[PDB]
């Protein structure tokens, strides 16, 4: 199965620099072109960079949006593309995403970017990391609950309920900015005969301050 | 530099319908020599990676539906969905690769269903934020279309503006729909100083308010 992890995304300070990691597997690594992708929260993919394979010399190509500014390399005895990003600025805040590119040199050769990672965030901005306060949300046939997930800094954070395993009937809205401390809400829907009968409890993250929260809805 | 171009920006659809969305490079993307067309679309639906649907302009990835279908050659090309299904709600992009490679910048697909009312939650400050000296009240609104929709909140029978974030998700990929939160946020000190905390939701399926409301002495 091919596999493609990014890590190494986060905050960082305007003119800052940072190196961005894409861990690879499932697949014979030296053979094939790599790029990186990006994508400003609501807007299009922008191709970055990529490096070509062992035939090819390991050569790269940029954007001219990040040449002289981005650097994309690869080692080959661990699997790994990176991408080491400087004089950071704002409109670099988005997810980067690594994907497998070509290899031009199989007979099952066909031009496209074919996997996909998960992406990795940064965010370009002189503002604070700060945790999220989580809270429950309890009312006052089916009942709804959720958590509020509020003020922190930079974005993203995850939220699941039941650890994963409550997944239909959720909703998680998208976060909102406000006076730079971000807000975001989940809400969860269930039978009542399973509430609050059965435990119902959202789990939250913040990578950036490695926070990890579990709130148990509790009816009050 | 190859310029791409998608049209339309966006559309809605609703199931079972055809769908039909544009892309141009500003050069051609023909190597007559191989007679490939280095261009290929995408789909990226809500919160998740871009996923390749077709490449070559025509060619499916294996697995890909064969209701999807990818034309044209040279600058023009077209990505058709026939019989459109609700877990198609995505942001297509097309893609060359011709001169290194360069992304369109997307046409988003939305679905058309019948109207549905929202249903609406409201759910006072927790302790646990009290303790603290801040007062949030949370309106979720479920379920609903149009997404066309509006919020007031209202204290002790007066409309509060003042401190109130929305967010709306995206649309529901099973049922169409789609849902909003809404937000008050008071000082503790505000809070305790008014007892009807009321949101009134505003949505074309009704003629008069969809109202939910607690006081804060029960
Ligand atoms: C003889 C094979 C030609 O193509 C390859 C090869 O099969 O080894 C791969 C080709 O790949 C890349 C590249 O830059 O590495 C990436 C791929 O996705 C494409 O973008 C191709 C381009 O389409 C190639 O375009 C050019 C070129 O730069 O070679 C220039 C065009 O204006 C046109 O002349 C085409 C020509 O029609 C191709 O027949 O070539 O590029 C690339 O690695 C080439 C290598 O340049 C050949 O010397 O090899
Ligand atoms: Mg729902
Ligand atoms: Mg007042
Ligand atoms: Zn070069």
């Amino acid at each position: 199965e091919v596999k493609l992890v990014e890590s190494g995304g986060g905050l960082v300070q305007s003119g800052g620099s940072l190196r961005l990691s894409c861990a690879t597997s499932g697949f014979t690594f030296t053979d094939y072109y790599m790029s990186w992708v990006r994508q400003p929260p609501g807007k299009a993919l922008e191709w970055l960079a990529f490096i070509r394979n062992k035939a090819k010399g390991y050569t790269t190509e940029y954007s001219s949006s990040v040449k002289g500014r981005f650097t994309i390399s690869r080692d080959n005895s661990q699997s790994f593309l990176y991408l080491q990003m400087n004089t950071l600025r704002a409109e670099d805040s988005a997810t980067y995403y690594c994907a497998r590119d070509i290899n031009p040199g199989s007979d099952g050769y066909y031009d496209a970017l074919d996997y996909w990672g998960q992406g990795t965030s940064v965010t370009v901005s002189r503002a604070k990391t700060t945790p999220p306060s989580v809270y429950p949300l309890a009312p006052g046939s089916m009942v709804t609950l959720g958590c509020l997930v509020k003020g922190y800094f930079p974005e993203p954070v995850t939220v699941t309920w039941n650890s994963g395993s409550l997944s239909s009937g959720v909703h998680t809205f998208p976060a909102v900015l406000q006076s730079d401390l971000y807000t975001l809400s989940s809400s969860v829907t269930v039978p009542s005969s399973t509430w609050p009968s059965e435990t119902v409890t959202c789990n939250v993250a913040h990578p950036a301050s490695s926070t990890k929260v579990d709130k148990k809805i509790v009816p009050r | 530099d190859i310029v791409m171009t998608q049209s339309p920006s966006s559309l809605a659809v609703s199931a079972g319908e055809k769908v039909t969305m544009s892309c141009k490079s500003s050069q051609s993307l023909l190597n007559s020599r191989t007679r490939k067309n280095y261009l290929a679309w995408y789909q990226q639906k809500p919160g998740q990676s871009p996923k390749l649907l077709i490449y070559w302009a025509s060619t499916r990835e294996s697995g890909v539906p064969d209701r999807f279908t990818g034309s044209g050659s040279g600058t023009d090309f077209t990505l058709t969905i026939s019989s459109v299904q609700a877990e198609d709600l995505a942001v297509y992009y097309c893609k060359q690769s011709y001169n290194l490679r360069t992304f369109g910048g997307g046409t988003k697909l939305e679905l058309k269903r019948a109207d549905a009312a929202p249903t609406v939650s409201i759910f006072p400050p927790s302790s646990e934020q009290l303790t603290s000296g801040g007062a949030s009240v949370v309106c979720f609104l479920n379920n609903f279309y149009p997404k066309s929709i509006a919020v007031k909140w209202k204290i002790d029978g007066s409309e509060r503006q003042n401190g109130v974030l929305n967010s709306w998700t995206d649309q529901d990929k099973k049922d169409s729909t789609y849902s909003m939160s809404s937000t008050l946020t008071l000082t503790k000190d505000e809070y305790e100083r008014h007892n009807s905390y009321t949101c009134e939701a505003t949505h074309k399926t009704s003629t008069s308010p969809i109202v939910k409301s607690f006081n804060r002495n029960e």
